[PDB]
């Protein structure tokens, strides 16, 4: 629902990976202070899932790139996919 | 005024427990497709009973085609004797059956979009996936193919009896959606 | 030539990595007139940030706001630490 | 590159932190190549693509790659001054008059409920 | 701390079992104020803390700058739309003369999840019974493979 | 496109003019070159001119998995089943027209036609397998029957003796610009989860569905 | 083609009306060949009206206007008694009937 | 000839079934002067990429593209122009020269 | 040496502005022989710039107000010949969809799940997202209306 989803932040059972330290730097940066804790284990929850997302589409397009059916790199093709499939923009680097 | 589901099809595997050198038994054979680059199996067959078998080096062969429990046995020994006579311990053993797909005609059409939207817990029609209409038994583990004509198919069961017992257990269920 | 930035390799180095092969000679001067334009112009903005923190080292972050203001895509991952070779 | 600090050396900045070079080369490469990418298109666009139609050769004048350009400081590449815009845009609020009053030596605030009233935030 | 502890959980069947798997290849082919450094540094380090897929920093730096960057503009994009919708200078927001918020505090904290990723608020439960599914599915994956592997060796 | 038609008819709804049928035509045959352009790009990509099953089931890439494997494999929930048991009917062989459409599709066997009416000058030194014919014919199924239902939502959220000329066996529900909305609604652009960039400038993006 | 196989096919055709749209188009080509058999072809367009309105008039009203263009006198004074009974008695509504109703299909010489 | 405002009114009353009433003089001027920014531009750019075509004469076709190619609007109906190039990403040998040169200069030299 | 070997490309700023504020007149030489068969017209810009465009009326232009607009601007750009009435309708549908897709997003701003709607709201969607409308002569005009 929602509201066990305020029940469950405050005790020490789910506690986003993000510490509490660099999430109160980031809400201190873009402007917002506040005397809860829930709300800001909150944003750091959501943005775990994002990049969770992001690392989900990067291990697909990377079980792609061959034998479908020295260790696992995640390089800048893979990354260059799956940044362009959202709306991260083009990656074209270069040399020379 | 008897309605019974007929044996269309035996699935049996079973092992001659010994090692077999298909290149020879092909050749002795003649009229036995061994190929090379595909398939490392030599497929035999029989006028009657009538049924096909490919025969494995790992000592086991899977005997398809027969209509019934015995006759599959009967064409399972058949085959323990052309490559037995051949100098070999074709020694017939672990006879299992590996399904059994029957059919049935009801004769009266069925009225499936009724069965199906009061059965969906069991019935699927999805009509890109596939063409008919299904339904998927828990106990015993059968899928029957029902189609409007009124013929069902069945398949999956590993044993005659659950042919019998899988549609002794849906013609109640067909009789009460027949199109009039 | 034109002007800065050798078109006869860099905007063919450029067009020969996409897979092209004819690109004329004077359209890969204008367009190196043109990126060199567009460098001018990212660089003064970025100086309009760099003597608002009063400082004279330019550092990455002016030219990543100068693009946050030109309505252009940013550009990630180029941290000051582990230098360059 | 080298002749990146040249380039540098016209606008008086010999400051720099060398990251920059490469991120300005590597910009300017991920600009042209969209830029003669979509030209690319347009020259295709002339040679009348579709499911199979006709074929796809070459030539990529000048006047492909102005059009590319175009579109893309169409909503980009912040431009000349519009002054004329702003004047007349300024005239319009350049217009009622001011509010004429006294709050009578302190600070006049907003009335509350436009005021914020930074308090901690809470449920 | 239990989502920690519990991705850390993740990060040890990681190791081991990946570990499994490569010497099972060999063996088959042998036949407080804080400041913006110390912040970033926390940031990569969780990020590749989360990186259970590929290996916990197993790739080049450059991503791992990329990514740090990337889940910053998003954190002050959170921020950036409870804070707009909180001045809100409109009168759908705005506490009324009579003490009438059209919409309450709360209202305020689930849209701006909807504005920005979030759909709802159980794709949070979702994701995270997702992801302790995913320990556990990972790991009788490649525990089954480390049994089978242990027949195939005989 | 008298399979659309046929399939249009299949989803819930009777009577389009020849206008939104080839219309439709023109959506379903710009999805599928679209997305042969992508899978054949990411081929060469890994480095193989032959078109695949595996890209293409990892090119929709979302619940749109279990229904393509399940066509697959032969060859919410309770609103899709509430809707069809009030559907339960017969006469005039109600359940009978049903079928038709099922087993009407391109896949069926026209798989020539089907090939050829899309494009197909495309990877010209190599040419995909009816396997995948088949799996387009499932996608293309699946989108017409998508729209149709967009555009019965949307037309519904709009809201003396006879001269016996008049039939009353005559409706006018579907056309150009109940499709063109659904088609705007389903380009729901990203989950916007894809758009999550808010504060910038300038955009591109293609999509299917 | 001979008149025996036409003959042959209205009769195929007079057994189809005891798809909808398949028997509009095969009864509309056959109101091409009123330029005799036309006589068994209108005869049968006199007993559709006869029998049933829920029907589909699409194949109807078309041919209903051309069955009182074809001269005959049996058939035409057979078609508009039906017409001219279906409306009111007053001189009113057959007025409103003949110019906001019953749109008139030919542009034609009648 | 033929036998001779409820457009918008159409266009926000398909949106909403809960009111949602918009104002005039704040916001529906915002409206009408957004859509014609849009015509203006739109139409600008087709007309010189009907130019670009090296025939002077009138643009059809042009919009469709212009339209799926800066905004992000496509239209399923009247043209049919893709980019039909999978717009390869090597030209004849040298470039992949390079390419396994600095390759090899990163693995070993 | 100075580049652009050309007649010239000015970059000053008053004469770029004030070349793109005057009408232009596509008219057309004639050596041997400049075909069209249809002589090139500035009545057609007057006409143009006279329009009573949007934002003055309360309602999206119809096609015959639209089609007047461009004549205009394709003689003002130089090209000829007359827009082909299927221009038109083309361009309507892609303004109706641009405009449900920008109310859409306010509607997702101020209810989350009776209301009505207000300026600031549309200058808090313009905030959030801006990659919606292209910069320019309306935005800075917003930040005058509030």
């Amino acid at each position: 629902t929602l509201e066990e989803i305020l029940e469950m932040m405050e005790d020490e059972e789910f506690t986003p990976i993000i510490p509490d330290a660099v999430t109160d730097y980031y809400l201190a940066k873009n402007g917002f202070e506040t005397s809860d804790i829930k709300i800001k284990r909150i944003l750091a929850l959501a943005t775990q899932k994002f990049i969770s997302d992001i690392a989900q589409d990067a291990y697909e397009y990377s079980r792609i790139r061959s034998s479908s059916s020295n260790k696992v790199v995640l390089t800048m093709d893979d990354l260059r996919s799956a940044l362009g499939e959202y709306g991260i923009n083009v990656k074209r680097p270069n040399f020379y | 005024s008897g309605i019974v589901p007929t044996l269309q099809n035996i699935v049996a595997t079973v092992t001659l427990g010994c090692r077999l050198d298909l290149k020879t038994v092909a050749l002795h054979a003649r009229n036995a497709e061994y190929n090379p680059k595909r398939f490392a199996a030599v497929i035999m067959r029989i006028r009657e009973p009538k049924t096909t078998a490919l025969i494995f080096a790992s000592g086991k062969m899977v005997v398809t085609g027969a209509k019934s429990e015995d006759d599959s046995k009967l064409a399972s020994r058949k085959y323990a004797r052309i490559i037995q006579k051949i100098g070999f311990a074709a020694k017939f053993t672990d006879f299992k059956i590996q399904n059994i797909v029957g059919s049935c005609d009801v004769k009266f059409p069925i009225r499936l979009e009724g069965l199906a939207f009061s059965h969906g817990t069991f019935s699927s029609y999805e009509p890109e996936l596939f063409p008919g209409l299904i339904y998927r038994m828990v106990k015993p583990k059968i899928v029957l193919l029902i189609f409007v004509s009124g013929k069902i198919v069945l398949t999956g069961a590993k044993q005659r009896e659950e042919i019998y017992q899988a549609f002794e257990a849906i013609y109640p269920v067909l009789s009460e959606f027949r199109k009039m | 030539s034109h002007t800065l930035w050798s078109p006869s390799d860099t905007v063919k180095d450029a067009a020969e990595s996409l897979g092209i092969f004819n690109l004329n000679e004077e359209a890969a001067k204008n367009l190196a007139m043109d990126i060199e334009y567009r460098i001018h112009e990212i660089l003064d903005q970025a100086s309009k940030f760099m003597r608002h923190g009063k400082r004279r080292t330019l550092h990455t972050s002016d030219i990543d706001r100068a693009l946050k203001v030109l309505n252009l895509e940013p550009l990630y991952g180029y941290d000051v630490s582990r230098p360059l070779v | 590159v080298r002749l990146l600090h040249l380039i540098f050396a016209t606008q008086n900045i010999y400051s720099y932190q060398d990251h920059v070079p490469l991120q300005l080369m590597d910009f300017a490469y991920r600009y042209t190549t969209g830029t003669l990418q979509d030209a690319t298109i347009y020259s295709d666009h002339a040679h009348a693509s579709n499911a199979g139609n006709a074929g796809t050769n070459a030539q990529l004048t000048t006047e492909d790659i102005r059009l590319a350009i175009a579109a893309r400081t169409n909503y980009q590449f912040k431009p000349v001054p519009p002054k004329e815009l702003l004047l007349e845009l300024a005239a319009e609020r350049n217009k009622k008059p001011l509010p004429a009053v006294i709050p009578t030596w302190g600070i006049r605030l907003p009335p509350e409920k436009y005021c914020l009233t930074g308090k901690d935030w809470v449920l | 701390g239990m989502n920690k502890k519990f991705n850390e959980i993740i990060h040890l069947m990681q190791q081991i079992r990946r570990i499994c798997f490569k010497i099972s290849l060999i063996r088959q082919m042998q036949t407080d104020k804080l400041d913006s450094d110390v912040s970033y540094n926390s940031l990569k380090r969780s990020i590749s803390k989360i990186l259970m897929a590929n290996g916990f920093e197993s790739t080049a730096p450059f991503c791992s700058d990329v990514i740090t960057q990337i889940a910053e503009n998003y954190f002050g994009n959170l921020v950036k739309t409870l804070k707009n919708h909180i001045e809100s200078k409109s009168i759908n927001k705005v506490m009324g003369d009579a003490k009438f918020q059209k919409v309450s505090n709360k209202d305020i904290l689930l849209l701006s999840l909807l504005e920005n990723g979030v759909e709802s608020p159980d794709a949070l439960y979702e994701y995270y019974n997702e992801n302790i599914v995913k320990q556990i599915s990972k790991l009788e994956g490649l525990k089954s493979r480390l049994s089978s592997f242990l027949a195939e060796l005989l | 496109m008298e399979i659309q038609q046929m399939m249009f008819v299949s989803g819930e709804t009777n009577d389009p003019p020849v206008e939104t049928t080839s219309l439709i035509e023109d959506i379903v045959r710009s999805q599928v070159v679209e997305i042969v352009l992508h899978s054949s790009q990411t081929a060469l990509s890994r480095g193989t001119k032959s078109i695949v099953p595996e890209d293409v089931i990892f090119l929709i890439r979302h619940d749109k998995a279990k229904v393509n494997r399940l066509r697959t494999y032969l060859s919410s929930l309770k609103r899709l089943k509430t809707n069809d048991e009030r559907t339960k009917n017969m006469t005039k062989e109600e359940y009978v027209h049903w079928s038709e459409c099922r087993q009407a599709s391109f896949t069926f066997r026209k798989a020539k036609r089907f090939r050829e009416w899309c494009g197909l000058s495309h990877l010209a030194e190599s040419r995909p397998s009816d396997d995948v014919i088949d799996i387009l014919g499932f996608l293309t199924f699946e989108m017409v029957c998508s729209i149709t239902e967009e555009a019965l939502i949307v037309k519904m959220l709009e809201e003396r003796k006879h001269l016996f000329d008049g039939p009353d066996k005559d409706v006018r529900p579907i056309t150009s610009g109940h499709v063109l909305e659904a088609w705007r609604r389903l380009q729901k652009r990203n989950v916007e989860k894809k758009a999550i960039r808010n504060f910038q400038g300038g955009k591109l993006r293609s999509r299917v569905q | 083609v001979d008149k025996d196989m036409l003959l042959k096919v209205i009769n195929i055709v007079t057994e189809w009306i005891f798809t909808t749209k398949e028997k509009a188009g095969i009864l509309g080509k056959m109101m091409i060949f009123d330029l005799e058999l036309s006589k068994k072809f209108n005869q049968v367009i006199v007993d559709i009206f006869e029998s049933k309105h829920t029907e589909l008039t699409a194949r109807m009203e078309t041919a209903f206007l051309f069955g009182t263009r074809l001269s005959d006198v049996s058939i035409r004074k057979k078609l508009m008694s039906i017409l001219s009974d279906s409306l009111e008695l007053d001189i009113d509504k057959r007025l409103f009937y003949i110019i906001k109703d019953q749109n008139w299909e030919y542009l034609s010489d009648y | 000839s033929q036998p001779s405002l409820k457009e918008l009114l159409r266009n926000v009353g398909a949106d909403e079934g809960d009111g949602e009433t918009v104002i005039d003089g704040d916001v529906e001027e915002l409206l009408l002067d957004l859509a014609d920014e849009f015509v203006t531009s739109v139409t600008s750019f087709a007309c010189r990429l009907a130019k670009h075509r090296k025939v002077d004469n009138i643009d059809m076709r042009d919009v469709q593209l212009h339209l799926e190619r800066n905004w992000n609007i496509r239209v399923p109906g009247y043209a049919s122009d893709e980019i039909r190039s999978v717009r390869k990403f090597q030209p004849t040998a040298g470039y992949n020269q390079k390419v396994q040169g600095v390759a090899i200069s990163k693995s070993v030299n | 040496t100075r580049e652009s070997g050309k007649k010239g490309m000015v970059n000053s700023v008053i004469t770029q502005t004030r070349q793109a504020l005057i009408p232009k007149v596509p008219v057309v030489t004639r050596p041997t022989n400049v075909p069209g068969n249809s002589v090139q017209w500035a009545q057609d810009v007057i006409h143009g710039f006279q329009a009573l465009l949007a934002s003055e009326i309360y309602e999206l232009p119809e096609m015959d107000n639209l089609r007047t607009r461009m004549t205009g601007i394709s003689r003002e750009h130089g090209l000829i010949g007359p827009v082909d009435d299927s221009v038109i309708e083309i361009m309507l549908i892609g303004l109706e969809q641009h405009l449900k897709g920008i109310v859409e997003a306010a509607i997702d701003i101020v209810k989350y799940r009776r209301h009505t709607l207000t300026i600031e709201d549309m200058y808090d969607t313009l905030e959030q997202y801006p990659y919606l409308v292209e910069p320019g002569g309306t935005l800075l005009r917003l930040q005058s209306v509030m």
